[PDB]
């Protein structure tokens, strides 16, 4: 008849697909999110270096001095 | 933990397959958009005159 | 030590049932005399120990990423693990707060899906106030899964796929000016896409299965 | 492409015209090192340009670790006043910039083994002993160390426009294997 | 000079050795057959092709007691992480102890990395760097026909 009813619903379908899109893309986010976790659970690392001395320089590693106390 | 790291990352593959096919609909969608909007812009210039 | 396999063992012959009616999995606690898992002689300190690792274990069976039915026999397994316990100040169920809403999402599907044996389970539970509602399970210092595939393509979803598809052929055969052939501007629909999509989902399943086949 | 080096180093030479007694310098100049059974030269430091001077005990300086050709300039001058208060004869003689490292970033990885192929009368490449691949550009006498990483440092060149125009020859090149 | 001269040419003939194989035998350290060796194809005017990771696996699962199963596999894992862009500009042993190591950890006779450090001259610690890089991408390299006793969906 008239290609508006063309484009009215070519645009009902690019909706309906860019919903899927989105959903995907959105399990993409989810997937990524949960490597970037894996790969953190790689990277992480004691509470033998919170004992006495709980403070330390990252440089030297000693404690502060002594307070007053 | 690598037996559901493997499981992850090959339903990390099916769904970046899904996206490339939806992808490629998308655009070539959007092709038959265009096409769309230039035989409607022709088609109604037959009826301004 | 062993109780996972148990627990396993009863999940799996609950599965196998495809049923999620409470009486079934009546019948199978009490021919797998599942819960005898407690008695035996054992002092308060092991006792308690071995109830909170139950409770803990078929807990984390009832989150994702399990099958529904998978869900739902843990659902049962939590109610007869905590129902017969042998300590006293019986043990609680750890839940955390981010499973909270998913637990409740759950809990709401098996209502809508008139699962009432199951949703009135879990009501048991929450009104014998068998729940610690904890900030992280599994106190901190220092198998039959669900896909992501499923709930992108399933049956219905490609029902209507196909539907707006063939719909869009038949309004193609009328837009034109004449009934003979369509316009020369609008050809690129593609009809591989279900073929497409199909060609991923059976490579996908096929590798899921050449996969949980040994070598 | 619109990005240049950055000159990283710069040895220069002079020549102080007399001879020096190290020793005298090493007990009296505020920053200088002579260790003559580790080398045989006074190593002084300065702090205004960040430079790094050899003097020798022939006269001949070597400023080497300036970022521009001025700054080196102004650093052998700065160690022909110091050595000239020490009580020397020191003058300014044949200033010469000896060398100009310079570095840069395409900002695109870069396979290594096509360019190597293809250019294998220029490019040296063996990753069991450096990671990067030494491109020998012949139009100007200039080295470059080329990374998968896309970092190229050029090294070699007596001015500065032998660096830049040893990039501008290279950068189509990694274009051409961009990763 | 004799030992540049055997590293090249065992690299012409098309199986090189690394200079770890060589000073291996020699007298001289690892640094001087480097600089003779390029000296050597600077004044010869001749070049030697690129090696790659293909090269030293007929040689390191046989020095190692690997079947040629695994032998096979390592390959098959090298050559697919070196195409597949995993191991950017790290020098082909490093590659090839770490697809061995995989392929063996896999596998039905398992060696450790102190092992394939010793056989291919490489520092456990480079056979764990490149390791870790195609440790994620494991299933897609392996042969897709490939029998074991060890899952591959597990490995540590």
């Amino acid at each position: 008849e008239d290609p508006e009813t063309c484009l009215q619903l070519n645009m009902v379908y690019q909706e309906v697909i860019q919903e899927k899109l989105a959903e995907a893309n959105l399990l993409l986010a989810q997937n990524r999110e949960q490597q970037e976790e894996l790969m953190r659970d790689l990277a992480g690392s004691y509470m033998g270096h919170f004992m006495k001395p709980y403070f330390k320089d990252k440089v030297t590693g000693v404690g502060p001095p002594a307070n007053e106390d | 933990m690598l037996s559901r790291l493997q499981e992850l990352r090959k339903e990390e593959e099916t769904l970046l397959r899904l996206k490339a096919a939806l992808h490629d609909q998308l655009n070539r969608l959007k092709v038959e958009e265009l096409a769309l909007q230039s035989m409607i812009s022709s088609r109604r210039g037959d009826e301004m005159l | 030590p062993g109780l996972q396999t148990d627990c396993e063992a009863l999940l799996s012959r609950f599965q196998e049932t495809d049923s999620v009616r409470f009486e079934d999995f009546t019948e199978l606690w009490r021919n797998m005399k599942f819960g005898t898992i407690f008695c035996g002689r054992m002092r308060n300190l092991e006792k308690n120990m071995f109830t909170k690792e139950a409770l803990a274990l078929a807990w984390r069976y009832f989150l994702p990423p399990y099958t529904f039915q998978i869900r739902v026999g843990a659902l049962y397994l939590l109610y007869g693990l905590y129902n017969t316990q042998l300590c006293q100040p019986k043990q609680k169920i750890r839940v955390a707060l981010k499973d909270w809403d998913e637990v409740l999402k759950f809990q709401q599907d098996l209502v809508n899906a008139q699962h009432f044996d199951a949703a009135y389970i879990f009501r048991k539970l929450r009104l014998d106030r068998a729940f610690h509602f904890t900030a992280m399970p599994k106190l901190l210092s220092y198998k039959d899964p669900s896909d992501r595939v499923m709930k992108l393509i399933t049956s219905d979803v490609l029902e209507e796929m196909l539907n707006v598809h063939d719909h869009y052929q038949n309004m193609k055969h009328v837009i034109s000016v004449d009934k003979s052939k369509p316009d020369k501007a609008l050809s690129l629909i593609k009809d591989d896409f279900f073929d497409n999509i199909k060609n991923i989902v059976l490579e996908h399943q096929q590798w899921h299965k050449d996969r949980k086949n040994p070598s | 492409s619109g990005i240049v080096p950055q000159l990283q180093n710069i040895v220069s030479t002079v020549n102080l015209g007399c001879k020096l007694d190290l020793k005298t310098i090493a007990l009296r100049a505020r920053n200088a090192e002579y260790n003559p059974k580790r080398f045989a030269a006074v190593i002084m430091r300065i702090r205004e340009p960040r430079t790094t001077a050899l003097i020798f005990s022939s006269g001949k300086m070597v400023c080497t670790g300036a970022k521009s050709e001025e700054q080196s300039r102004l650093a052998a001058r700065k160690y022909a006043r110091v050595v000239q208060k020490l009580g020397f004869p020191a003058k300014f003689l044949d200033f010469k910039i000896q060398n100009m490292v310079g570095s840069c970033d395409v900002k695109f990885p870069i396979r290594l083994e096509g360019l190597v192929l293809t250019h294998q009368q220029f490019s040296s490449y063996e990753p069991e002993l450096f990671p990067g691949l030494i491109y020998r550009m012949i139009k100007p006498r200039i080295v470059l160390l080329i990374f998968v990483s896309g970092k190229v440092v050029l090294t070699g060149a007596k001015v500065r426009a032998e660096i830049y125009e040893a990039f501008e020859n290279i950068y189509p090149i990694l274009k051409g294997f961009r990763k | 000079i004799a030992s540049a001269c055997l590293y090249i040419a065992c690299r012409q003939e098309g199986v090189p050795r690394t200079f770890k194989e060589i000073c291996a035998v020699s007298r001289i350290s690892k640094k001087e057959i480097g600089r003779c060796f390029k000296l050597i194809l600077k004044a010869l005017e001749t070049s030697v092709d690129l090696i790659t990771t293909g090269d030293f696996m007929s040689r390191f699962c046989s020095n190692l007691c690997l079947p040629k199963q695994v032998q096979m596999a390592a390959t098959h894992i090298a050559r697919k992480a070196v195409e597949l862009d995993l191991v950017p500009g790290r020098s082909p042993i490093s590659v090839a102890a770490a697809a061995i190591y995989m392929a063996s950890q896999a596998s039905a006779e398992k060696r450790t990395q102190k092992e394939i450090g010793d056989i291919a001259g490489v520092a456990d610690v480079t056979i764990r760097q490149s390791y870790r890089l195609i440790y994620p991408r494991a299933p897609d390299l392996f042969p897709t026909d490939f029998k074991f006793d060890t899952p591959v969906d597990k490995l540590p």
